[PDB]
């Protein structure tokens, strides 16, 4: 019930190119059933899917807000298809140092930039971290547990066997109330 | 001559590629294409266009209704009644987006043995599979750089052998450089889908 | 309703499976089709015979003449020439056909599943690939171990012609879904594929988890 | 590369038959020249193409043949190419295999019987690679390559190369048993 043959697809995926844009607008678009928000940023366009709790709070579409985003794919019109990762248009900020511990007994640590940040970014930013740093994606190492530790006891869980799921990637959590991150690498 | 309407679904090329698509209700086998007047179901204004020969002699004429990806999207269904003075009754056709959609399994092959052996061309394949709708799109790449359609062969959309629900497959080889291949560059095929999360996807390989 | 004469190939599936393979001739476009005049060339096999009259894709009547017995002259290179007079021609029509003499071979080639469906324990493709041949024609089936397979279990694509860079030759695939118990067991699947220019008629590609 | 090993491997490994006094008219079969014959519950297809097409003009009249299976296609039949004999004791051929155990070269006498005068030269290599499939490690592993050298009685000479199955104009080709001399075979190491 579980493998390693899609290890170079999730290898590639983590390790690809993020980007971090401010202050993207645009105004929300049926395509193909779906909600889309088409934005240009650094002479390149993009195609913004809404597909989780973000469609809802994003009905009007993007009046200035922060966007992480990763190539799903190029499409033939040469748009970048990117899911999810949208924060609040937000006049605070401050840093947030997480501590990340990785357990395959390593301390490792993970700088936060935003007071809201997206489940999507912390996802993508900590498993690039563990398969540049920690063999992750490669040889035999693939699944494990990424475990966000809020401050009060509550948890969130990501599995590493697969790429975090699209409907999660429009979930946010406020940066002060992570209180540390734990990984796990189960290997072979 | 024996009048036949038919409708037909936006172009899947127009949903997930261009900024237009129509439904389109042709009306063929007349033998003389006049006075036909067509109205369906409180949009936007449905353009007639020109008289045209189909098969074995015979006429025939169409209308487009512009413009209607978005209510083709949302679920909305068209009908399209066609009045003609060779026909006794206008005849009638209904349309809507396809429920009961399967997402495509994408898979690309490396190329066989053999042919790396023989050291001109090798062959990749892509194969999608297990969807539903049959209306698919199938496009290659070359590292980031997509190919030309002519140098790549797309089967038509077939059903496949199944014992229960109805799924398609669809087949397309492209065949590139040995030398290529083993230098070490990517290779990707592109399938879009209306059943797809967004509408397209893609799998990559290398030696 | 236009008058049209058209002559038809033997079926490879009779040229290298069956006993009996014939060339068809057909005049399409009648508005009645009885009084047709069949004249074949060359005329010394079994009697031609006409089917009865037929509709075609418009509402007008189609009637046919098949040569029996035809493999021997085809494949000896024989060019047949069917003549056809009716009432509603002007003038007899003549169709002409021959076996093709710029042929190409299969280069035959069976892949493994993708490695995903591996992964599954469900069901995992095999793919057959024909391609480089001409003419378009050809036959394909399974046979897992020495059995042959059903049609319904697999599903053969349209001969499509290759992107080219001078040469007309053409392609197939065809996919046969197995259970991946049986893949993993160590069980071989062979695709055999029959073509006029393979030296035996057919071949094999056989294939099992290296 | 060794991409065949396994397709040569069942080829030579597999079941050949020495049938005699076999009778059958030629029949065209996809332009070429057949003979259909049933022996042993089993119904055959003989392709005549090498210049046996020309010798077997009418159809054989009780000759032997030595079928090699090379698909049994979906009618049932087995084809088989060429191996035709003259209609009229066993001999014991002998056989040197040059082999690398690792860093030797190890050379071993060895032979196979044949049970004719005349015999083609498709028995010929298809009774040799057997015996190098089955004692020698032949299309396993890295094994495929080397030549079969055929020397006759005066001096003329006949190759084989391992890498490839034997050419279907070459299963014609006949020769007399008395006038071999000698058959030296060399395991190329890849
Ligand atoms: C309608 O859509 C079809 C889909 O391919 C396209 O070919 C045609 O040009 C379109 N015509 C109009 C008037 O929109």
């Amino acid at each position: 019930v579980q493998h390693l043959y899609d290890i170079k697809d999730l290898h590639r995926y983590y390790s690809s190119e993020s980007f971090e844009f401010s202050n993207i607008s645009g105004k929300v678009e049926n395509y193909n059933g779906s909600n889309v928000v088409r934005f240009n940023q650094e002479k390149q366009n993009h195609q913004l899917f809404l597909l989780g709790e973000d469609k809802a709070k994003y009905k009007q579409g993007l009046q200035g807000q922060d966007v992480f985003v990763v190539k799903e794919l190029i499409d033939p019109n040469g748009r970048l298809s990117t899911v999810g990762g949208v924060t609040k248009k937000n006049n605070q900020s401050s840093e947030t140092n997480i501590h990340l511990l990785v357990n395959k007994a390593t301390n490792d640590s993970f700088l936060i930039n935003k007071e809201e940040v997206s489940l999507k970014e912390l996802d993508f930013k900590i498993r690039k971290q563990l398969v540049e740093k920690y063999g992750l994606y490669q040889g035999t190492s693939k699944y494990g547990k990424i475990t966000i530790i809020l401050n009060g006891g509550k948890k969130q869980e990501i599995d590493l066997g697969d790429k975090l799921q699209f409907e999660r990637m429009g979930d946010v959590l406020n940066s002060k109330d992570i209180n540390k991150i734990e990984v796990t690498l189960k290997q072979i | 001559c024996h009048p036949r309407l038919s409708l037909h679904r936006p172009a899947l090329e127009d949903l997930l590629l261009g900024s237009e698509a129509n439904l389109t209700c042709t009306l063929t086998g007349l033998r003389d294409a006049s006075g036909a007047t067509f109205t369906w179901t409180s949009g936007k204004s449905a353009v007639q266009g020109p008289p045209e020969r189909d098969l074995c002699g015979c006429y025939s004429v169409s209308s487009v209704l512009p413009g209607s990806a978005q209510p083709w999207n949302h679920g909305e269904t068209f009908t399209c009644t066609a009045a003609h003075p060779e026909l006794k009754t206008p005849l009638t056709a209904t349309l809507s987006k396809s429920g009961n959609t399967f997402r495509p399994e994408v898979h690309l092959l490396p190329p066989p043995s053999e042919e790396l052996a023989l050291n001109e061309l090798v062959t990749l394949t892509c194969l999608a599979r297990g969807f539903s709708p049959k209306d698919v799109l199938v496009r290659w790449l070359q590292g980031s750089q997509e190919l030309p359609r002519e140098k790549y062969l797309t089967w038509a959309s077939r059903q496949e052998p199944s014992q229960g629900t109805t799924t398609f497959f669809v087949y397309s080889i492209l065949r590139v450089a040995a030398e290529d291949w083993k230098k070490g560059d990517t290779f990707s095929c592109m399938v879009g889908h209306e059943a797809l999360p967004l509408a397209f996807t893609q799998k990559t390989i290398d030696r």
